[PDB]
């Protein structure tokens, strides 16, 4: 399975033709972290005139892409992350998302691989 | 494309419809069912990433891709 | 009453494939149905007569063109 | 399956020959919207002299045709139309019927196809 | 049961204190016509800066108020209204909403009771 | 009111007993939400006062929309 | 997961069915607490009073916040 | 029931005496958000010299307290928060935890009540 990082999913919602083509070619389950769903929901009404469009497009994505609930297994992976890599305030959200990828043995698709290089055992697809 | 007539029946005393070969969907394929008045419609659920992208591509694009606000 | 949505999968009943119809989507055993497949979409409704119809409405047409 | 726009159905009621033949050539189920039935019923009593005939020819259509009620799934689709295309007062009732076609994965049949090309996912037959 | 006219439901969605105070004193089922739902959905995005608020407020109403699908019984009622009162193009939508109140033996709550006095057997509450 | 106990089987389903001081009463429809260790249960059906109170806690729009159909 | 259901009776007690996705299993001791119209159910693992008393008997870190 | 804000739980983990007493005085189920658990796990390793102590004390908390996962119901409430109050980057995490309180109809206990007064429906206990 793949877990799309938030920025990748934003590019999907907002119609970036390059990301959309690449995502179409991925094999197996395409998943979203619920943390990413929270981030995507916050952007819907950013630009008022585009609100209805982003609403509809995100709602269509959430009909298809399973959203991973943040569970004890993800928090266990989070604890192992900070145990081995050390604490980082800036990367809490990023690591919660990566922890869900770890918990599901999923490949994490991202534009920001640099911030996830310190996470041991994370399968990464860096775009 | 194909037409048939028939009645429902009880399978496990839930109501069911028999589908001849020229109307069947094949096994293990998950279906969506919607009843509105006189009409029942049944079709395979479109749950692949390619269906999602097809749907998104039929809809207007926003004027820009948002910034992630990290 | 008859305004509902469901999800389900194909199964085998006898030597035929079948689909279950939950309560609010079912028609009841005594009703003859028409079943038409167009592509992968199946449309089901009570049989009330084909479109070729009813003397194809050779009633007596109104004077105004529709 | 096919959903007739109201004007196509009105042209079926009042016996228009160039539509009646086109409708029988259809090799799919022919569905009538409850909304079109409302408009048709009102048309019976527009001019009192044709009312007897129009009452009789409509009653025959309603003996045969299966009717699509307007339910939550069609209203859901209508909402999606407005989110993508914007509210249009003139096209409210037309979009209600097209939304039914969409919910039931049916081709919409209309004399006015241009008014419907702003509806994502809709299959159209322009006559 | 009561059925709320579209304008009353608009004023509830948009927080009119004159309607919110009045609706709480109503006993028993409060229902919306699905025609009113269509109108309400169309208004969510019309003032873009308020779309998020109107979406949220409509969604909360639709979680509580049952919405009546438009079916054969409502259309039968519509037919009786035009037979008794004659056809009127401008009143079709209003009469569809009133027909659903008739079909459920419900009191119709409206700002303009004078405009519904031609519907036989209709129970009216004038705000 | 507080109780302790284990679940039991009823009609091919797990179930839990709600002792007298916890019971909701007969024919009450319930919403159940399980998140992690916690199951929360409350009555599904709200009064019109419940609806209006929820609406009044939310900001209201800066205007009341005009019904476009009347124009 | 979420669900809706209705109260039923088992002997001299009310009961509510827990669908598979919401269930706790057979040998789990549960705490049940009602506050107003809200019932909260979770595995019985110790009281808040026990927890705080324990914490006060363990050594604290030099300072709060981390 | 009560959900503890992260700072309340932090003061509990580290032994703040003017918090340990008020937590015991609470007459209801006390719940911990998995989001707070993630933050608590991180703070274990913020200061290496006190990680052992913090680890032991946090393990005692996680042995007793039930943890609310962050799931679809919570994210639905988060969406509603953004629809009503508008997006706020600084308060995303705050609002995720308060969204769990809302979904589980729990009272939210915080030291920073002022940051939570824009959340409709939230039962707030200000400490």
């Amino acid at each position: 399975a793949y877990v799309l990082d938030t920025n990748v999913a934003i590019h999907l919602r907002d119609g970036d033709p390059e990301v959309t083509t690449r995502v179409t070619a991925l094999n197996g389950a395409i998943l979203l972290s619920i943390i990413s769903r929270v981030e995507l929901e916050g952007g819907v009404y950013r630009e008022a005139a585009q609100a209805g469009l982003r609403r509809s497009r995100l709602d269509v994505m959430l009909k298809v892409l399973p959203v991973l609930d943040f569970d004890g297994a993800a928090a266990d992976e989070y604890r192992r992350i900070v145990e081995s890599a050390g604490y980082s305030r800036r990367k809490v959200v990023d690591r919660m998302i990566a922890a869900q990828a770890l918990a599901h043995r999923a490949t994490f698709v991202t534009f920001n691989a640099d911030d996830f290089r310190d996470i041991p055992g994370l399968s990464l697809l860096a775009w | 494309h194909a037409r048939a007539t028939g009645k429902t029946f009880r399978s496990g005393n839930s109501e069911a419809v028999r589908l001849p070969r020229d109307l069947a969907f094949g096994a293990d394929v998950e279906l969506t069912l919607i009843r509105s008045g006189d009409v029942l419609t049944i079709y395979p659920s479109k749950g692949s990433i390619a269906d999602l992208v097809a749907t998104l591509n039929q809809m207007p694009r926003p004027d820009s891709v948002e910034i992630r606000d990290e």
